């Protein structure tokens, strides 16, 4: 009964016929968009992540109910939740424990907040993906060697990043004389540089305005280093 | 606090002073695992030894600079008339971070070649040994320089010195591992304990090539090695005495040298007070004191067909600086060539 579905399905947002016909190409190709309205935001989105890994459509809704009442105890309601399911969609069919583990990982083992720890898992989906207590070490080199407090932590999307590519670019910036550890208080003689223009930007403009050398002398560096990392562990 | 902390804080205030923005990309270096030549024993099955070297895929900086001698379009003179000869001295290409194998010995006992910072043969080869030269070596220890001299095969007789007789220990470990009890034990070599400064009393006017590479606040081993550290608040006064006794010491290897003679000054320091303003010391003390007149010669051309292996600092006054580079983590080496005119 395509009127028993369209009319639903109109009412809400379908820009065209488009990803509808598309639909039809990929009763439970209802009960979880509806699911997703309650997540919330994503019009056009919805579309988007339905492209990406139609299996949200394989997805019970019994399951997926649960799990989206889950997300939703956690902060990422009201939803949005945007880029989680665009980078992260394995978030409504992985393993729960899984979530929870990381969840209980950020909270009490490296403290931060119910609202932090939202943040991030909103910011840094990656965080799922990655082993725990190498997530640890992570934050610990965060708040211990580089000397970013938890806000800082949050705010820039740090977490997201690989452990290796924070190391490269911290360690490089150190021994250049480009990166101070706040002393105590978090005072440093020269202000630093903006976290973001140390782990967001492209490498070549992390090398160009921020470590200020050539590539090539970075890509010995990042040789230097792994060997090193090897040697003493 | 720790005494490699309060050097990496000395060089800063320095050497981003003198440096400016090439600074960085010298102090990562400094900071980073340094580069290493391999030194061919020329008394070992050396022609082997270079062939194994090769299949590394390492190459003979030496070899490569002067097959380039006569290119850079002039040359003041032949390799072979400004350069010592038949030094072999293998490293990876730029950039490419190997390590050699520790040596061992080969056929005749010796070991087959020295592991070194590719640098410190600069001084060596600068200092132009020819055949029947008489060579002092006034702060020898532990022996990396004398080794290269020894190998040029061009010491009729070479004084090798340094004041510590510990030190003069390793100096003596490392002749009899790579140079046979022939040459060692002969008429050719004396190894001695003195103090390097009273050379003008006791062998003015003596030898034709003299190296004066001097005790000073080597910057990289200050870095990284927190024992018997020249940083050490025990050591302050030692410290900033530094350049007076390298002037003494430059002063009396000039004594020591012929008129007409060579001499090569050498540190192991970033710092001009340590290298360009000791060189001036020494030859207006032997002007002002002993009517002696020393004249820098000009290394810019040896500069130039080495910088395909090196990184320099191009605008020293006089000498020339070797400044680590992670394409080429090599030196500090600062070495300065002049002649005893009078
Ligand atoms: C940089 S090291 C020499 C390195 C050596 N030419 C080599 O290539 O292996 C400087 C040396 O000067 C020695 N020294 C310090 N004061 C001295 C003095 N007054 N006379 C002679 N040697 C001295 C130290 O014992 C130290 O071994």
């Amino acid at each position: 009964x395509x009127x028993x579905x369209x009319x639903x399905x109109x009412x809400x947002x379908x820009x065209x016929x488009x990803x509808x016909x598309x639909x039809x190409x990929x009763q439970q190709l209802l009960d979880i968009i509806s699911e997703f309205i309650l997540l919330g935001l994503n019009p056009e989105p919805v579309c988007v992540v339905l492209k990406k890994s139609p299996q949200l459509l394989k997805l019970p809704i019994m399951q997926m109910r649960k799990r989206s009442s889950y997300l939703q105890k956690l902060g990422l309601g009201e939803g949005k939740l945007k880029r989680v399911l665009y980078c992260c969609p394995e978030i409504f069919t992985m393993r729960q424990q899984d979530i929870n583990d990381t969840v209980r990982l950020l909270k009490e083992k490296c403290l931060f907040t119910v609202q932090q720890v939202t943040k991030i898992l909103h910011s840094c989906p990656s965080v799922l993906r990655e082993d725990l207590g190498q997530l640890e070490y992570k934050f610990q080199y965060a708040y211990f060697r580089m000397g970013i407090k938890h806000p800082d932590i949050v705010k820039s999307e740090y977490l997201q990043y690989s452990l290796t590519k924070i190391k490269q670019r911290h360690i490089y910036l150190e021994r250049l004389g480009r990166y101070q550890t706040p002393d105590k208080k978090g005072q440093t003689q020269i202000p630093n540089p903006l976290l973001k223009d140390i782990l967001r930007v492209s490498e070549a403009e992390f090398l160009a305005r921020t470590a200020c050398t050539s590539v090539e002398e970075f890509q010995v560096f990042k040789k230097l280093l792994a060997r090193e990392e090897e040697e003493s562990e | 606090f720790p005494a490699v902390r309060l050097a990496l804080q000395n060089f800063d205030m320095t050497y981003s002073v003198q440096f400016g923005d090439l600074w960085p990309s010298i102090r990562v270096s400094l900071l980073s695992e340094q580069k290493y030549g391999a030194l061919v024993n020329n008394f070992a099955a050396w022609d082997h030894v270079s062939a194994k070297l090769e299949q590394l895929s390492a190459k003979d900086f030496v070899n490569e600079a002067i097959s380039h001698w006569e290119l850079q379009s002039a040359a003041p003179s032949p390799a072979s008339w400004a350069c010592s000869p038949n030094l072999r001295c293998f490293t990876f290409d730029r950039g490419d971070i190997s390590r050699f194998p520790p040596a061992r010995p080969g056929s005749l006992g010796v070991m087959e070649y020295y592991l070194m910072d590719a640098a410190s043969l600069l001084p060596v080869l600068a200092l132009g040994l020819q055949p029947g030269d008489i060579v002092l070596d006034l702060c020898a220890a532990p022996g990396g320089k004398t080794l290269a001299l020894l190998q040029t095969g061009c010491c009729r007789n070479l004084a090798a010195n340094d004041l510590s007789p510990s030190r003069i220990a390793r100096l003596q470990k490392i002749l009899h591992s790579y140079v046979p009890e022939e040459i060692r034990d002969g008429n050719q070599v004396r190894v001695t304990s003195w103090d390097g400064r009273k050379w003008g009393e006791l062998e003015g006017d003596t030898y034709d090539r003299v190296l004066v590479d001097v005790p000073c606040t080597t910057d990289r081993h200050s870095l990284h090695e927190e024992e018997n550290n020249i940083f050490k608040r025990s050591r302050k006064k030692e410290r900033q005495i530094l350049p007076v006794l390298q002037v003494q010491l430059l002063a009396a290897g000039l004594l020591a040298t012929k008129p007409g003679g060579h001499v090569v000054y050498s540190t192991c320091s970033l710092s001009h007070l340590q290298n360009e303003y000791v060189v001036q010391g020494a030859i207006e003390l032997l002007a002002n004191q002993y009517s002696i007149q020393v004249q820098v010669e000009d290394l810019t051309h040896f500069r130039r067909v080495f910088m395909d292996t090196f990184c320099f600092f191009s605008s020293c006054q006089v000498g020339e600086l070797v400044i680590p580079n992670l394409m080429a983590n090599f030196g500090p080496m600062y070495f300065c060539k002049m002649r005893r005119l009078t």
